[PDB]
RNA sequence: AGGGCUACACACGUGCUACAAUGGCGCAUACAAAGAGAAGCGACCUCGCGAGAGCAAGCGGACCUCAUAAAGUGCGUCGUAGUCCGGAUUGGAGUCUGCAACUCGACUCCAUGAAGUCGGAAUCGCUAGUAAUCGUGGAUCAGAAUGCCACGGUGAAUACGU
């Protein structure tokens, strides 16, 4: 499915979850890298992720860390 | 127990050399094997002939890499140090393995 | 019929030393020994004491090696299986007739600690008994041994083999054949417990061998034309001696001397026994030309 | 004295020994019925030595290398019926006669650019 | 494993025998050095040895 | 840097796999050619059900490795049933590559079980080791083939005639 040893995150997205969640939620996180994976850390917080052209917002519940930050930003826009 | 190999593209070319090689050792030693022949590496190409279309307008070319064994079997320094220095061909490369 | 085949267990008692008859007016020697048949051992009669002892040692070592209970299952399951990979760099291939050879020479080093081959069940119980408690594990030392003879001679396959050149192709020749010299079809009980560690040795000169190889051609071209003029000194002067003199012991240390004299010339931060000059491996053969 | 022949076919080749003797055959140190005895072709290695005489009165120790099965026998066809040369033209003559002393030409043969396999083309389509 | 070569000139003859060696070279019991004194004959004497670049694998008793 | 080139009410092309009993499945068992390999092929041993993983030689290669060829044959079984066919699709969980596999890899384990019971008008290829069918290798390439280029196994029918 992926690499066993360590689900991937982006280096910065980390340290700026983590200076978000140690500080309280204040503001919500704008970021690029969809290829990183939503950690139980980041729950209750507002994401902004690019799909080419903006940044949609997501709220991250308890079930978001099973999956992906790129899941949840359609790029495509399909009518 | 001097195995004497050789790798050419031009088995007329190769065949000189090594009728160098066994004349020399024949001439300054004993008991040579002959220009034992191996199976020629025969290396396969095809390309488009067409910068755009043309999917079935193809050409095909090969590597005919040809390959000699001597084995030289009394390794005496008399005639190792006459067959050093001398092969000096020109499109071949040399294995001299124990 | 002391003479018969099929033989598994020493109920002989005091084997005879020699055999002896009469038929009129004059009498017939013979010597009885043992006999190894892969399956298992016999006795048959000989002309000749010395090679009766050699028959009858190599029937007692297959005799007393199926009198041991299982001491060669007992070392394949105990031996360390590193050491058995180390038996696996075997070009041959086969490690379970390495670890046989190898139980071979723990055998004759241990009867020769014992005094030699006897003739009667009694010194067979009494050796049997002893080489039953120690063998399973004097071995070890042997089998570590060829552990580390074998790595000498992976790190020299692996200089050997590869790009070569010429003029390191002269000397990679002669380390062929020393290599051919030392190692053979069970080279453990061919050269004995007593020279193994010498074979190290052996291996640490052709190692150091190789360095100076690298860097000049000539000063090894010198040496190595002293340890070739030797050499057919010791062929064309062994191959004169009559056929038992082609075989003796006391004629087959000088291969040995000639390899201390390799020692000396390449490797002297390790030493020789004793010291060994050209002049010394001549004044050598003609004392024992005869 | 030993009668012997060597047959080819495609991707194979047959070396045959044989030897006045009462009928016996051994191919790769193995018995006929045990090598074609259970499929098709163990026909076509025996019927020319019923077709010719002395059908028993020989054995025969026969090998071949390379090719399928029967390639193979035909191989083992070939080279048998070369390997009665031995007894003459009075039998060669209607050995040939039967059509049995010429080595089979055909080969598979290559793939071609442009082309599926040998000689299908791909389909053509909308004119 | 001793050959032989002869040298003849306007009155001289000299005899000189091949070893394998490292290169040295012995004339009348003594070194080339404390004999020839002039630099062409050590020219000469070396020429055919630097010829054929045998000038230190063997070794030769003149 | 990310997205897109990979979208989707649809139409067309070329192929792959099937709709099965000349077969599906289990066990056993025989025969090929050709090619590749050093940031590479990668034995053997051990773990896992497997993808693979740990260890790790040999091989610049008629030596070692990829590499068990598969259809073929002998047995037991199914039994003409959308059925032990087909495997789509989907869910969970993994293996590898690569910084990273969501858009947007390939592969494995389990479960699922479409459509499809040989296809209209029309239309294609093929004259002998050919058609048809069965596997194998290569290049590209880190990973990616039902594509392309090669290799062999079994092995047809028909050609009156213009």
């Amino acid at each position: 499915r992926s690499l066993k040893k360590g689900p991937f995150i982006d280096l910065h997205l980390l340290k700026k979850v983590e200076k978000a969640v140690e500080s309280g939620d204040k503001k919500p996180l704008r970021t690029w890298s969809r290829r990183s994976t939503i950690f139980p850390n980041m729950i209750g917080l507002t994401i902004a992720v690019h799909n080419g052209r903006q940044h949609v917002p997501v709220f991250v519940t308890d079930e978001m860390v099973g999956h992906k930050l790129g899941e949840f930003a359609p790029t495509r826009t399909y009518r | 127990r001097i195995r004497i190999r050789l790798k050419a593209f031009d088995h007329r070319l190769i065949d000189q050399a090594t009728a160098e090689i066994v004349e020399t050792a024949k001439r300054t030693g004993a008991q040579v094997r002959g220009p034992i022949p191996l199976p020629t590496r025969k290396e396969r190409f095809t390309v488009l002939i067409s910068p755009h279309v043309n999917k079935d307008a193809r050409d095909q070319y090969e590597i005919r890499t040809h390959l000699r064994l001597v084995d030289i079997v009394e390794p005496t320094e008399k005639t190792v140090d006459a067959l050093m220095r001398l092969d000096l061909a020109a499109g071949v490369d040399v294995q001299i393995s124990l | 019929g002391i003479e018969q085949s099929g033989l598994h267990i020493w109920s002989f008692g005091q084997l005879p030393e020699s055999y002896e008859q009469k038929r009129g007016n004059y009498k017939v020697k013979a010597w009885p020994a043992l006999v190894d048949e892969r399956d298992s051992v016999a006795i048959k009669l000989f002309d000749n004491p010395l090679e009766q002892k050699q028959a009858m040692w190599n029937g007692l070592r297959r005799l007393l090696l199926l009198n041991i209970p299982s001491p060669i299952k007992y070392l394949h399951e105990k031996l360390p299986n590193k050491a058995k990979l180390g038996l696996y760099f075997n070009p041959y291939g086969k490690v379970l007739e390495l670890i046989d050879d190898c139980i071979s020479c723990g055998v004759d080093k241990l009867i020769d600690a014992n005094g030699g081959p006897v003739w009667t069940e009694e010194g067979f119980a009494a050796l049997h008994e002893k080489v039953r408690a120690e063998l399973n594990d004097t071995v070890v030392d042997i089998a570590k041994q060829v552990e580390q003879i074998l790595t000498a001679v992976f790190n020299i396959n692996k200089r050997l083999k590869g790009r070569v050149d010429m003029t390191m192709a002269l000397g990679l020749s002669d380390i062929k054949a020393q290599m051919g010299g030392l190692v053979y079809r069970g080279f453990v009980t061919g050269n004995g417990f007593k020279r193994l560690g010498d074979t190290l040795r052996y291996l640490q000169a052709i190692e150091k061998r190789l360095e100076k190889l690298a860097v000049d051609p000539h000063r090894d071209r010198a040496q190595m034309l002293k340890v070739e003029n030797v050499q057919q000194a010791w062929q064309q002067w062994i191959n004169k001696l009559p056929p038992a003199r082609r075989e003796d012991e006391d004629v087959k240390e000088i291969r040995w001397m000639i390899e201390e004299l390799r020692v000396s010339y390449f490797a002297q931060q390790l030493g020789t026994p004793y010291p060994i000059s050209d002049k010394r491996i001549l004044q050598a053969m003609e004392q024992i030309s005869g | 004295n030993q009668y012997y022949g060597t047959g080819r076919r495609k991707s194979s080749a047959a070396r045959v020994f044989i030897k006045p003797g009462n009928g016996k055959i051994v191919i790769n140190q193995r018995s006929l019925e045990q090598y074609f005895g259970r499929e098709t072709a163990r026909m076509v290695v025996r019927q020319p030595l019923e077709l010719v005489d002395m059908v028993e009165k020989l054995d025969l120790y026969i090998t071949v290398k390379g090719g399928g099965i029967s390639g193979q026998a035909g191989a083992i066809r070939h080279g048998i019926t070369r390997a009665l040369m031995e007894y003459d033209e009075s039998l060669r003559s209607e050995l040939r006669k039967a059509g049995f002393v010429t080595r089979d030409a055909r080969q598979v043969e290559r793939k071609k650019v442009g082309l599926r396999k040998a000689r299908r083309r791909p389909q053509f389509s909308k004119r």
